[PDB]
């Protein structure tokens, strides 16, 4: 019986979500995008 | 090109927070997205996903054709491509390539089904997770990982997979005619004794089959010793093989800081010496002040370049070999 | 120097048996061979990779110059030659023997003559023991 | 002897971009003659495989004995055996003994079957995915990591089998008549304990037998956590055990190629100093120049030699400690 | 009921020729066999 089925959707995505979201802010809140200038 | 350099900047690999706020927010919308069309198979909360989820679905591949639209015109502010023919490397790009077939497949898919149809729209409601992760900062790590520990993988690998074809064939041969204890027969076929390999090499153990002859119980408790062994070992293989290379981006991102430090005090104390020569006097008088005042704060940004390190007690081993050196050097 | 910068001009053009500027690393690899040396054409295009600065192949010395004015005895390729030792030293010292010099001349690289491997280490073991200091060596060295 | 040489190069310890065209194409015919030879024990795609799988396995049978024979004779061009009596020592090795029981045991099998005999055929073509790896470069790796940290290992089964030992004894003890929720009694004997004692240490759980009675719950609990962490164990010491052998042999590895190339850097200069004494004159004018010429590429090798390491940043240790000597020795 | 069991036989053995063939692709790319010629 799916009676409360809606809960497990609504929790591993949003346990997903975080972990995205966390992601997306890990590399806004990055410094720079300079590809090639570290060793010169 | 100041209408379209910081366009390119807002897009792909973005930063500010406002940045967040719009690829986040358009995730949250796909989220959300997702959890609707996939709430319609439960027989009993269907009746939530109405046509207005449809219409919301071309909407989203409407923002996203101008989406990706947007992305391609504001590309031409890189070195590596350029006008429209070189564009064409520019969607060589897998995530490029990805959200194409996403905005594309999804269209000619909303199309039909508007003159198994909305079957379709559940994998590319999937698909559109991968593609608001941008950069692919994540599978650069993992397929250098696995790149450096290529042997210890292949090597293990090939140790449990030989174990699982070797050990998972003595078993149906001690099972290959025995019943169940409700009629049944578990290891009909090979491929039955297979898929007991496979799910009791790697732990899970679901219990639809067990060995019923005592035969095959001896074997399979020696195969599930020794090769649970060889196949729990990618879990600390990789375990190291992550935490080391992060360290090893955290010892170039301080060594590319330390660099422009080290040039901000040479190149000013080069000019706190050149005042000698650059009514033209009563000017110079005023540059000396300047030139001894911002060389005192390159002088704190390179003592900051070097003594924040980082895990940050790293002189563990040479807590006197620093300074055992320089008193000697002294002498 | 003013003495030898314009007779080795007529040794620079001397491979490609010609009147042009050209170093003739397509040629060179027939003038070694001539002069009994036969190296492949990976080698010979390794040669004019490093030689030439320029990058062409064959030049009107902007490099071939450079390759004469590069006196390989100052203190920039003094330790580097001076490092070869250290990775063949065991225990310290420069312990080098006789005959691990000449086990290790004989065998490795690119190898000597046994006419010039056997006096090679002559004048650097005149005290007849066994071992052959790199600064005996580095010394006897530092005129090339 | 170029006519034999070569071939052991082709066969064993193999190199070249065709050799892996040769020991894969093989390997790749090996699979899908044991893919069909076991797909027929599945009763209903048993049609498949009929008696031109047979012939394709006696041609298989004739291709490998040959195959040995031609790795026997050429075997001769080895330092370690000679001649006839001399290769006896080359069927010691035990890729050889596993290879010819596989042909010849196969040929005997499909002799007296040509006269549970298709049966035998299954293990004999199993046993063929091993001699095609070549060298033993895996078991290698193992049988010394596992000799390297002996000691742990003898340590933590000593522990994890006294705990299954012990511990799967009150088990029994407390459910030695207590009877299923389906009329049987699953701990019957102290077998039957036991089987639970390699399934729960190993943590499989298939779920045939739980005990039921509320004194061995406990001790399946205490046991579970206190030897579950015991079997664990092995997977942590031989993930760290793998990754740090390989990094052992890419030392070694790279010191194998500094040598030559600390050793053309001396002979070249050498050479380059014995300028004065090698018409006889005009041959010596031109040697002058490839004795300086030659000796760039080997300055060239040998700075690619050590300056290349390997996992490359591993001077964050001795950063500044490299030069702090040598400035010091200047002075 | 064995209808698409084919599958299993095709993957299983499949994600084992892949172990094998990075082990003789790592074989035959190899650079040299000199046995001992190491340490001299
Ligand atoms: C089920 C589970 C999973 C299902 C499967 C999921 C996997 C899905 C997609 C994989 C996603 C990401 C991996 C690659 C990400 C990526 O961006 O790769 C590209 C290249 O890719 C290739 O050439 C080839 C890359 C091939 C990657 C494999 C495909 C990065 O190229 P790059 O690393 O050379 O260049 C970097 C940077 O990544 C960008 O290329 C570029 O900066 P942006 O403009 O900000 O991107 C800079 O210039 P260059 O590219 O000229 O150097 C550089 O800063
Ligand atoms: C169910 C799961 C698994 C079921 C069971 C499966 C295990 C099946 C077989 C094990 C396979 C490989 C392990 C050994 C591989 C192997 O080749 O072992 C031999 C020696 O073996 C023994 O003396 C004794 C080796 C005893 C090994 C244990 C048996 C290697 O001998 P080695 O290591 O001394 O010599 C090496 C090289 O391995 C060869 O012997 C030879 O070069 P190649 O001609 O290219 O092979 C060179 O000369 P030397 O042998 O004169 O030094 C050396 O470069
Ligand atoms: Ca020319
Ligand atoms: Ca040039």
């Amino acid at each position: 019986r799916d009676d409360n089925s809606y809960m497990y959707i609504l929790f591993v995505m949003f346990l997903f979500a975080v972990t995205v979201g966390s992601l997306i802010l890990g590399y806004t809140r990055s410094r720079k995008v300079d590809k090639r200038s570290d060793p010169y | 090109t100041h209408v379209q350099g910081r366009v390119y900047n807002f897009l792909e690999r973005p930063t500010g927070w406002k940045c967040f706020v719009y690829h986040f927010a358009v995730f949250l919308i796909v989220l959300v997205c997702l959890i609707f069309s996939v709430l319609s198979t439960i027989e009993q909360y269907a009746a939530l996903a109405t046509g207005t989820l449809f219409w919301m679905e071309i909407v989203l591949v409407v923002f996203f054709g101008t989406e990706y639209v947007v992305r391609l015109w504001s590309a031409g502010c890189r070195s590596k491509y350029v006008g429209l023919w070189g564009r064409l490397r520019f969607a060589r790009k897998p995530i490029s390539i990805i959200d194409l077939i996403v905005v594309v497949a999804s269209m000619v898919v909303l199309c039909v089904g508007s003159k198994s149809a909305i079957r379709g729209i559940r994998f590319l409601q999937i698909l559109r997770m991968l593609h608001v992760d941008r950069q692919g900062g994540t599978w650069r790590l993992l397929g250098s990982v696995v790149f450096i520990h290529r042997q210890e993988l292949i090597t293990t690998l090939y140790i449990g997979f030989l174990g699982l074809i070797f050990s998972s064939y003595f078993v149906y041969l001690a099972e290959k005619d025995a019943v169940n204890e409700s009629g049944r027969v578990e290891f009909g076929s090979y491929a039955d004794a297979l898929w007991w390999g496979v799910v009791t090499v790697t732990t899970i153990g679901y219990g639809d089959k067990v060995p019923q002859t005592w035969v095959g119980k001896t074997i399979a408790s020696c195969f599930s010793v020794f090769a649970i062994s060889f196949f729990a070992l990618p879990a600390g293989i990789l375990g190291s093989g992550f935490a080391l290379k992060v360290q090893q981006k955290q010892r170039q991102k301080h060594f590319n800081r330390q660099i422009p430090a080290a040039a901000s005090l040479i190149q000013t104390a080069w000019r706190c010496y050149a005042a000698e020569n650059p009514l033209r006097e009563h000017h110079r008088a005023t540059i000396k002040v300047i030139r001894r005042m911002q060389y005192f704060v390159a002088k704190k940004k390179f003592q900051q370049a070097r003594k924040p390190y980082d895990i940050e007690q790293y002189s563990q081993g040479h807590l006197n070999l620093m300074v055992r050196i320089k008193e000697l050097q002294r002498r | 120097t003013e003495e030898q910068i314009a007779e080795f001009k007529e040794a620079f053009s001397l491979f490609d048996k010609d009147g042009d500027g050209t170093i003739t690393t397509k040629e060179l690899g027939t003038v070694m061979r001539s002069l009994g040396q036969n190296p492949t054409e990976a080698e010979l295009q390794d040669m004019i990779n490093e030689v030439d600065a320029d990058g062409n192949g064959t030049i009107d010395f902007p490099e071939f110059l450079t390759m004469m004015a590069r006196k390989m005895k100052d203190t920039d390729s003094e330790e580097e030659i001076r490092e070869a030792f250290r990775v063949f030293d065991k225990d310290g010292n420069g312990y080098i023997s006789a005959a691990e010099l000449r086990h290790v001349m004989t065998n490795l690289g690119e190898k000597l003559t046994d006419e010039e491997v056997d006096e090679m280490i002559r004048e650097a073991d005149i005290d007849g023991d066994g071992q052959v200091n790199y600064e005996e060596f580095v010394q006897m060295m530092t005129a090339k």
